[PDB]
């Protein structure tokens, strides 16, 4: 049985996701329009910036992340944001389309659109495989949500200070994820290992993205298209 | 520092 | 008579304007769409950033501004950019509409749209009067162009280093503007003083804008909507 | 410095 606190942790983490995820994608109509050189970098940088904002609102509703010192909350978001975006993007991603489908065809980002935002296939190959490998895992929303809060609260991120407190949080979440898949996911004796594997998958997608981010940001004619928030979160600040 | 991050976090 | 060099200075300054001014306003369809809180700050900040880019391309084609040290070229653009935008915006402005008309009604910025980008009527009152006072001056394109290069090359701008060289440029331009209105503008015995008055008008519109800019930029929830280039040019850097 | 300004100015 799931305890009373671990069930509130589930209810509260799902609430957080439902507040910061818009299944209508209606706020997309206010990004810089896409183009299909880097015709897609402005609309896509807007999408990343939009996402970063939603990731911060998720994190602030995670139990006890609000309680962590502001330095810790920055360092966690600074190093985990791109993983949590890649993680949340699965919701729009479609196995059939092999593309994130965010409304109409104007927000159907296939693989070509992404190469036209400065990113090479060395990031795009592992990312599409991540998306379908996570998709095919047919996760319950209570596991997708939980996995996100777990990737966030990792102490093994550069420049965190109270390892023992954010580890105390993440473990408590890992406990909730494992008991959920046992008690609640019919067939998931293998699943919690599958999910924890996606976490290691992420960190390697993070490495490639943040390496290809340096390529774009060292070109001022490209960094010109980014947004104040992107430049702040993916910047190398301390 | 991280002005916008500080702001968004309250 | 206009000399051979002063006529090339006119031909070259007009060329510069014709390269950096798009009378179709077609690149507007790629700004963040307008909304009619600050519903207009994203589209309008995009317009200002777009403009700053066109102002830099104008300046680089002004004779001998290319020759000035990069520090001087930065300091001139840093303090003159908003005046040269306000100056160039007259081209789209309409006495009849009392609004800049940049294509369809989607790019018809009346006075309400501008208050919805963070700016108060203390900037909007003097600016609309500037626009119609400059408009009614029915300037020749060779004077509108010349006045822009003159407002740029002012040595009385904060942090310029070679006053005597950029003064040498601006005078040479003032000489060309005066001889143009005498030899070429039928009725402009009063006009060169009218134009030089708009310059003093500008500096006072500059003061109000850059004061109201500090209000917006000290609010990170608003500065979030600006662009890397805006923040760089209107920033207080040295 | 002014990265983007430097770039745009060549
Ligand atoms: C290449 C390109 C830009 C990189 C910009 C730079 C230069 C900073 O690296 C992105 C690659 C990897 C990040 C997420 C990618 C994608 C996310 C898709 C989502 C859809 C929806 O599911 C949602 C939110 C809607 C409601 O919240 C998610 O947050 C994001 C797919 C499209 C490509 C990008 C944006
Ligand atoms: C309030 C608001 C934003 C302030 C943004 C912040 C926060 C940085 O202060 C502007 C007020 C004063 C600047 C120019 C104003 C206007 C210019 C209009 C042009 C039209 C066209 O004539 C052209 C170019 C098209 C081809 O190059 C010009 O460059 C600009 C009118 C609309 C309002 C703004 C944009």
């Amino acid at each position: 049985m799931l305890s009373d606190e671990q069930m509130q942790i589930i209810n509260s983490l799902v609430e957080a996701h439902h507040k910061t995820y818009d299944d209508s994608y209606s706020d997309f109509v206010r990004f810089r329009p896409p183009v299909r050189r880097l015709s897609m970098l402005p609309h896509l940088a807007d999408l990343v910036s939009y996402s970063i904002q939603k990731v911060i609102g998720f994190a602030k509703m995670i139990p006890g992340f609000r309680d962590l010192t502001a330095e810790d909350q920055i360092a966690l978001l600074k190093s985990s944001a791109i993983e949590i975006i890649m993680l949340r993007s699965n919701q729009s991603f479609s196995l059939e389309d092999m593309s994130w489908s965010c409304g109409g065809p104007d927000f159907k980002y296939c693989i070509n659109d992404v190469t036209k935002a400065g990113h090479t296939l060395e990031l795009l190959e592992p990312l599409v495989k991540f998306q379908v490998g996570l998709k095919k895992l047919k996760l319950h929303e209570e596991e997708h949500v939980l996995l996100m809060a777990i990737c966030l609260l990792s102490p093994d991120r550069p420049g965190v200070q109270d390892h023992v407190r954010i580890e105390a949080l993440q473990d408590r979440l890992c406990d909730v994820l494992q008991a959920y898949i046992r008690i609640q996911h019919p067939g998931g004796r293998l699943l919690y290992a599958k999910m924890i594997q996606k976490l290691a998958d992420l960190r390697s997608l993070n490495e490639e993205h943040s390496k290809q981010y340096r390529s774009l940001s060292f070109q001022p004619e490209h960094s010109m298209q980014l947004t104040p928030l992107v430049l702040e979160v993916f910047g190398s600040e301390v | 520092k991280h002005k916008i991050l500080h702001r968004l976090l309250q």
